[PDB]
């Protein structure tokens, strides 16, 4: 009592109702480095302008 | 002009130049600290972005 699978029918992707728990860390990844100190605040005029050599502004 | 002109005006020259002087010294050392430790907004060099990597299942299982 069997049925020949139709062409393409057997290649269909399928869902499996396994009861195995999800692998939390499949790659065994470690702790990741924390991000760089983020940027915040508002842009205010540069104090005393360029401040390069004698340029007052 | 009297002495209150040049006196208060020279004060302004010195105070502005002193703040400029100390800001320069801070910048030299801040730039040094940023280049050495790297935990700063600038002096950060390009790294490969994650979004380029692909998480789709591959042909081989062990990946």
């Amino acid at each position: 009592g069997w049925v020949r699978p139709d062409l393409g029918e057997l290649s269909k992707v399928t869902k499996v109702k396994t009861d195995r728990p999800l692998p939390e860390n499949p790659y065994h990844s470690r702790a990741r480095p924390e991000p760089n100190p983020e940027a915040e605040g508002d842009l205010k005029p540069a104090k005393h302008g360029s401040r390069l050599f004698f340029w007052t502004m | 002009d009297g002495p209150e002109k040049n006196y208060e005006k020279t004060m302004a020259i010195l105070q502005i130049e002193a703040e400029k002087a100390e800001l320069r010294l801070k910048e030299l050392e801040v730039r040094r600290l940023m280049r050495a430790r790297g935990d700063g907004p600038w002096y950060q060099y390009p790294t490969i972005d994650k979004a380029l990597i692909d998480h789709s299942p591959k042909t081989t299982p062990d990946n």
